[PDB]
């Protein structure tokens, strides 16, 4: 079963900065990585599918990149509403698994 | 009206049906199984095409008993449908050559 | 009574026999060999099916001389049996078309 | 003048065209895609040959929707062209045997 | 005397020759090349068999231009030889069925 | 995306010596490595393609070797005009990537 490592577990940035979350898979999984955002008391929300593809209604400052084992979710110019926990999820092999999450602090 | 052409057309539509059903059933069969990769429908249709043509890259394949049985159905349907097309082409050529020599 | 259909049926039963014997003999041939993966009978039957159809995923294959010779027998039996089915389909189509045009 | 031979020759030239166009279009389709390997024209022509013959080593394959659709066109063109050659060989043999027995 | 059977036999002996020559020439072509695996004659003959049958496991394959051109010759010779056997089987069935119905 | 590691970042040799630059790929890429030389204020110049193949007009003291993940650019008898930055570049997988460069000092 594929371990997804999200490190560091907390990222601290200043408003307007570009930030990058890391997700490393324990084996090669092509681009079958998906990213979710979960705010305090909220349900998870899909941000990026298949490592880099946009979702309708997600602000354009969100992007994703990587393939194989190394994946990055990036935010251009962080702002306050981006304060949340961020999870990656793989669908390359059964069962689907989740990363342990990165908290964004401003 | 000619039998060979209608059988070719039938085989084509049957093959499309088998590719779609094989995609659905391969996902159904493989999601139980740790390590399985044949578990989402878009790539399962791709896998079913490569299985039906025998053009098999090795990027996807079933690991369960029932996924492999689905695979066998797709293989035989593909090989049989293309063999049927070959046989119809031969029947057409044989008829046209009987005409060209006036028989 | 028609030769092509009886030969097709014979080839089918012969192919089933070859798949079973090839599974048994591939395991027999490969267990001597460090690194060999074609060494338990359920997956060896799966391997023999993919070899007989030429739908060859790359998940299993022989590494020994005798396992590869077994493989060659399974390949030729598979290709020949499916080619025989094609040839019988063509004979059926050719006969039916001779009838449809009244010859 | 014989239909089967002219169709075989046509299929050969069409296949060459499909291999070249498939090489070009596979590169065009795959360079958008992280991890894609089917992205330079010399190896893409090699890939198109293995796809057209169903002799598919697993060294290269498309990962995008449009590269896979290109792949399907190359598969069907290859299988159909070789099946057409088979059908023409059968028509030639059938005619020569009708002559050898004086019909 | 029948053309189809003699052509089948010719194709068989030609295929054996092509497998041996392809083994020799594939080794000759690939030993220049860092990373190449198709570089000793016993496994190169195995590779040539899998290429000629299109039963292609992915355990070996050429990486050079000239090894790939050798590969293409082996592919076409294999596909053509087996297609020729199919065509001869069809000619035999067609003749026997013409007899069985008294024509 | 394939990381190409060029270490050490600076190589110091005496004239007439044989020197070797290292390029390590983060995954196996056959021989799809190409080497470029960039002098001060100059544009990059291809030296070696596909890990070992010569380019017309490049002095014969330049050679390349390796396959898989480990690649070496070698210079027989270094001379002054060889003072430059040297980059490797992979074309095995999309996107093409560059190594970070090795400077040659005499
Ligand atoms: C009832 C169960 C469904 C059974 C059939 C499912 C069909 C799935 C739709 C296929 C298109 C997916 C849309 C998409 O953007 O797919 C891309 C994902 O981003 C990649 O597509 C793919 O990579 C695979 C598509 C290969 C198609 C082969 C052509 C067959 C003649
Ligand atoms: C005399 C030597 C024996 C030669 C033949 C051996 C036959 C073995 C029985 C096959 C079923 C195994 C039962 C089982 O639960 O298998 C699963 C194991 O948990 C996985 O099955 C498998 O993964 C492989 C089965 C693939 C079958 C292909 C269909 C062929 C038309
Ligand atoms: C319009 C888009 C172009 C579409 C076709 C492109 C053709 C590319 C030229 C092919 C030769 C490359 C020259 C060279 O030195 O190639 C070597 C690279 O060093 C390795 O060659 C190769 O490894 C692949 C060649 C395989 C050829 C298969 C034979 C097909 C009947
Ligand atoms: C002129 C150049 C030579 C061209 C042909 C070379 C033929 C080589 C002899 C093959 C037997 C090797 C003896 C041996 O013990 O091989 C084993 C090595 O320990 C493994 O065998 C092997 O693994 C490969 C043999 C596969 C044979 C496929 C059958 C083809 C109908
Ligand atoms: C024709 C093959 C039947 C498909 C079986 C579905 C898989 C059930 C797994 O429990
Ligand atoms: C027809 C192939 C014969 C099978 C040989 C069995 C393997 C014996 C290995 O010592
Ligand atoms: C016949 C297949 C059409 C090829 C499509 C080219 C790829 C476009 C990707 O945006
Ligand atoms: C028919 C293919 C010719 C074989 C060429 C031999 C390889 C020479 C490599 O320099
Ligand atoms: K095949
Ligand atoms: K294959
Ligand atoms: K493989
Ligand atoms: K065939």
């Amino acid at each position: 079963d594929i371990l997804l490592t999200q490190s560091p577990a907390i990222l601290s940035v200043s408003p307007g900065e570009r930030v990058s979350f890391s997700c490393r898979a324990s084996q090669s999984i092509g681009t079958d990585i998906h990213w979710y955002q979960q705010r305090t008391n909220g349900s998870p929300r899909l941000l990026i599918k298949y490592a880099s593809e946009s979702i309708s209604g997600i602000p354009s400052r969100f992007s994703g990149s990587g393939s194989g084992t190394d994946f990055t979710l990036s935010i251009n110019s962080v702002e306050s509403e981006d304060i949340a926990n961020y999870y990656c999820q793989q669908s390359n092999r059964w069962p689907f698994t989740f990363g342990s999450g990165t908290k964004l602090e401003i | 009206s000619a039998l060979h052409w209608r059988a070719a057309g039938a085989a084509t539509v049957l093959l499309v049906i088998v590719l779609l059903a094989g995609s659905y059933l391969a996902v159904l069969a493989e999601r139980g199984a740790p390590g399985a990769q044949l578990i989402t429908y878009p790539r399962a249709l791709w896998w079913s095409v490569e299985t039906a043509t025998t053009v098999c890259y090795g990027d996807l394949y079933p690991v369960t008993l029932w996924g492999r049985c689905v695979a066998v159905v797709v293989m035989v349907a593909g090989i049989t449908s293309f063999g049927l097309v070959t046989a119809a082409l031969a029947t057409w050529f044989v008829g046209r050559e009987q005409e060209r020599r006036g028989h």
